[PDB]
């Protein structure tokens, strides 16, 4: 339609939204129908072997490397000093409780040197322990979990522990150099409580079990390869379900390929492993990371209306629901006596002995949230688009299908259709030949080389491949 | 005033007991003296003494506070927030406890004793390490304490830890607002994720395969014959872990082209373009 | 005593003069007797009478109040808010003004012609009108103001206009921070337009003409070659004058594919997809 004329906001108040059909968190839907999930029989990480490649070679990067970053040196020490211990304190006097913890700069302990080069596969790790894993205990009832308040307290010291390393990893454990998990208060910023989480779960720590052993942190080796090892992918349909995937693999090419299918036009290029049924580089998105956080919204603050939450078990089933018994753990029957324990420095306190699940660690816990970790917030959908993003149609322009129904028309939801039709919209869009037309496309593609040469400078390159599209 | 209660003896473990076996003794007496299971105020106060001993012998920090007590004699300096007492009625514990944790005695079930300092902490975390998470110790507001948070998180969103915040009776608790790394692809809702899949136009039309790199392993996505951008996947059992299985990864389809082509490729793409121009 | 201030003659125009003639009259006298440059009492009091004249004849309603007065004898009823007097010196101007507009001289909640305070508001403005440039009918708080927007007015442009701010007879010094509409084509920000382009894969790679909507109607735009989804197509000369001389356009690419296919086209698409996937 023809809006043209306008109004003003004034900012007298903040317009609150209207509630819609949302949150079926009360009749629990298990969602295990056509789930697949555990289809591969165990699988695990395939990390083991009587040494396989990299021995002697190990990729020689960095000038010796040896003690990575924190070399220190002492007599040639610089820069890194200012990062931490830029003062020391007192060489002796009181502060100097030691002076030489290096001991001739590292004696024959075993090899030392850090580096992280000799081997990446030769280990006795079962390669199933991917750091840790926990479910939401049981299916239960779900719902009730809201809680969210805000914070009268913000900021602290800083504690930018790791800031690049730490609890980062890749699929499996690859590094662990923070405080332990993380460490600090909201010391940079905070969006909002019920803005980002209308329902923050927390009472859901499952159970755990079958452990009593965790000393083998090394899944693979160290730093560069501390986990994963080898996880190949090649299967008909490991995806799931969407739109209408008829079970068809396709995409083979093998028909002629001029001379032969296996490379043919190329013999070898370093290693690469490109043209191997799928590879090159591919896979966009990768870091993604949006700089636009939509909104902060500091509202729906405190609201201590949550009655049920500080109750540690009351009217429950029994703390023997989750797995009942995993093995034993409490009575492990390992040794006839409580070890030898003479003087091991201390006792084996460790913060651990056999882990052993807490009383009612995961089974309802009155609130029921022990078996829940939210479910609804904003699935988004997106199919609400296409239906005139100006006037919203409101019959007339389109009356019979509001949305979902478009099936005879096909297109299947669509959502991304900012043009398609849009313009005119059964209304008087005058248009005519006007000055607004003025355009000159300078997007990627028509730049340099063919256009007006490279540029008006000695900045010029012969980088133009004809037979293959390459820079 | 110097009425040192032996927390090991309160739980019935020896002066050598491991933190884990201390917790075993807790579980025994947490079943025995459980407030609502055993309808006896007597047993609730005894349960408080069980929760007192456990309050000081639960986590690495508190454990070593007691272990260093009787070497150190001065009570620990107040952590800017308070001493956390998740389900532990600090206010009704011993005057010895009121020495050792005095400057930040919380007020858990003291009915007013403080207003809960709602301790909201931001944390740099990964999606694969959201999947991992587990039983780990965090230092927030000068206050080191361990928790097993439910494996799973979404950018900017909040993880609750009930009771484990600053001083108060009305639950202040710990509120972990996650700061995801340069990798926030998988946006969580419950167990279900929301990422974006880079699908080539030719693969989208034939219904071939495109790899989505997931938390526990790289899944190879089977695409239907002819897929548009804006379509959505639900990869069954590729979310965060649940009782019946993992949630569903929701992938937003992008139809994308490799820009650069071979003479063969580009020729057929131009014949498709000619088929399009022929529609006008 | 109803001393008929001939607002036209004050502006130096006849009693048949339109809002246009009132406008250029005011501007002529606003440059000539410009009190910021020509700080001389005579020229400044005279200038304020030119602002009395303009005050009444700026806004469509207040305009019609003058026009009807001397045909109708009763003062035309005050809008829901009162009679605006955009930062003009009420207590110095004519009896005629203060008797005609007297019954509803605004004053916010004071009513006795008190001044309005500075305020900041968001002006949601139609993209088409932002191109054209001229007087804009903005109605809010009872008042319908005619604010002349700059030709090619861009996001965050603050029009400091008294009359729509704090409540008063000469109402508040408002800051119109221009927010251009969620109109389905563009959002002009900085100097350049932000739009969306849903384009099919053959036309994206090869670079064919689609119908791209513009502020004065849709035009045929030959899409650049090798156009990939998730990217922004820079089309220069589409955006408005600013830092970059003139601004660009940035089209948010969403590539689609035909969905419905006939055997031969499907054979070409698959042969692309096979020689792609297998030989990636």
């Amino acid at each position: 339609m023809k809006q043209s004329t306008i109004a003003l906001a004034l900012l007298p108040l903040l317009f609150t939204p209207v509630t819609k059909a949302r949150t079926p968190e009360m009749p629990v839907l298990e969602n295990r129908a056509a789930q697949g999930d555990i289809t591969a029989p165990g699988g695990a990480r395939r990390l083991t072997g009587d040494q396989t490649a990299a021995l002697r070679d190990s990729l020689s990067d960095k000038p010796a490397k040896n003690i990575i970053l924190l070399i220190g040196d002492g007599m040639g020490d610089s820069e890194i000093t200012a990062a931490r211990n830029y003062a020391e304190g007192a060489g002796g006097f009181f502060k100097g409780i030691d002076a030489l913890p290096l001991t001739g700069q590292y004696t024959h302990y075993a090899l030392n040197k850090k580096t992280g080069k000799p081997d990446y596969v030769t280990d006795s790790a079962a390669s199933a322990t991917a750091w840790s894993t926990g479910v939401k205990t049981y299916n239960g009832a779900l719902g009730v979990d809201i809680h969210e308040k805000d914070h009268p307290t913000i900021l602290e010291m800083a504690k930018a522990a790791g800031l690049a390393t730490g609890n980062v990893s890749t699929a499996e454990l690859q590094d662990a150099t923070p405080a332990a998990l993380v460490a600090h208060v909201t010391s940079r910023k905070c969006y909002g409580p019920s803005a980002t989480s209308e329902k923050c779960p927390g009472n859901a720590l499952e159970k755990g079990g079958k452990g009593s052993i965790t000393e083998q942190l090394l899944n693979a080796r160290a730093d560069v390869t501390l986990g994963g090892g080898a996880k190949t992918f090649a299967e008909t349909a490991t995806a799931g379900e969407w739109q209408g995937k008829t079970l068809r693999e396709q995409a083979q090419a093998r028909g002629y390929q001029l001379v032969s299918d296996a490379a043919s036009l190329n013999s070898v290029t370093e290693a690469n492993q490109q043209k191997p049924l799928l590879g090159l580089f591919a896979d966009g998105n990768m870091p993604v990371r949006w700089l636009g956080p939509k909104a902060t919204y500091h509202g729906n603050i405190d609201k201590p209306a949550v009655t049920c939450t500080p109750n540690p078990q009351r009217n429950d089933s029994v703390p023997t629901l989750a797995q009942m018994t995993d093995k034993a753990i409490e009575l492990l029957s390992k040794n006839e006596k409580g070890f030898f324990l003479q003087v091991e420095g201390a006792s084996i306190d460790k913060q651990d002995h056999a882990a052993n699940p807490c009383g009612q660690i995961g089974e309802t816990v009155d609130l029921d949230e022990a078996v829940q970790r939210a479910l609804e917030f904003a699935k988004k959908e997106g199919n609400t688009l296409v239906i005139v993003t100006a006037d919203h149609a409101h019959a007339s322009q389109i009356v019979a299908p509001d949305t979902k129904a478009p099936g005879l028309t096909q297109a299947l939801n669509t959502k991304d259709g900012a043009v398609m039709v849009m313009s005119y919209g059964n209304s008087e869009e005058d248009s005519q030949e006007h000055t607004g037309s003025q355009l000159r496309i300078a997007a990627y593609g028509p730049h340099a080389a063919n256009v007006v040469g490279l540029t008006d400078q000695t900045d010029l390159f012969y980088t133009m491949k004809a037979a293959l599209g390459l820079k | 005033m110097a009425a040192k209660k032996d927390y090991y003896a309160i739980l019935g473990v020896p002066r050598n007991a491991t933190q884990e076996e201390i917790k075993r003794a807790y579980k025994r007496l947490a079943r025995q003296y459980h407030p609502d299971v055993n309808k006896s105020p007597e047993a609730e106060e005894k349960f408080k003494e069980i929760n007192e001993a456990y309050a000081v012998l639960s986590d690495p920090e508190k454990r070593r506070i007691y272990d260093t007590y009787g070497t150190t004699e001065a009570p620990p300096p107040p952590p800017p927030g308070g001493y956390d007492f998740s389900g532990f009625d600090v206010e009704d514990f011993s005057e010895f406890f009121q020495e050792l944790f005095g400057p930040g005695l919380f007020g858990g079930f003291g009915r007013r004793s403080r207003k809960g300092r709602d301790l909201r902490a931001e944390l740099p975390l990964t999606l694969e390490e959201a999947f991992h998470g587990g039983e780990r110790v965090v230092e927030v507001a000068g206050r080191r304490v361990s928790v097993r948070i439910p494996p799973g998180v979404r950018e900017g969103s909040v993880i609750r830890v009930p009771g484990m915040g600053g001083q108060g009776n009305p639950p202040g608790d710990l509120l972990l607002v996650v700061r995801l790394l340069p990798h926030p692809v998988f946006r969580l809702e419950g167990q279900d994720l929301y990422a974006t899949l880079d699908v080539p136009a030719p693969i989208a039309v034939v219904g071939g395969k495109v790899r989505a790199m997931t938390l526990e392993g790289p899944v190879e996505v089977a695409v239907p014959p002819r897929t548009q951008a804006g379509r959505k996947l639900r990869l069954k059992g590729k979310g965060f872990p649940g009782p019946a299985g993992r949630g569903d990864l929701y992938l937003e389809v992008r139809i994308t082209i490799p820009e650069r082509l071979t003479p063969e490729e580009e020729a057929l793409w131009k014949k498709l373009a000619e088929a399009y121009y022929a529609r006008a």
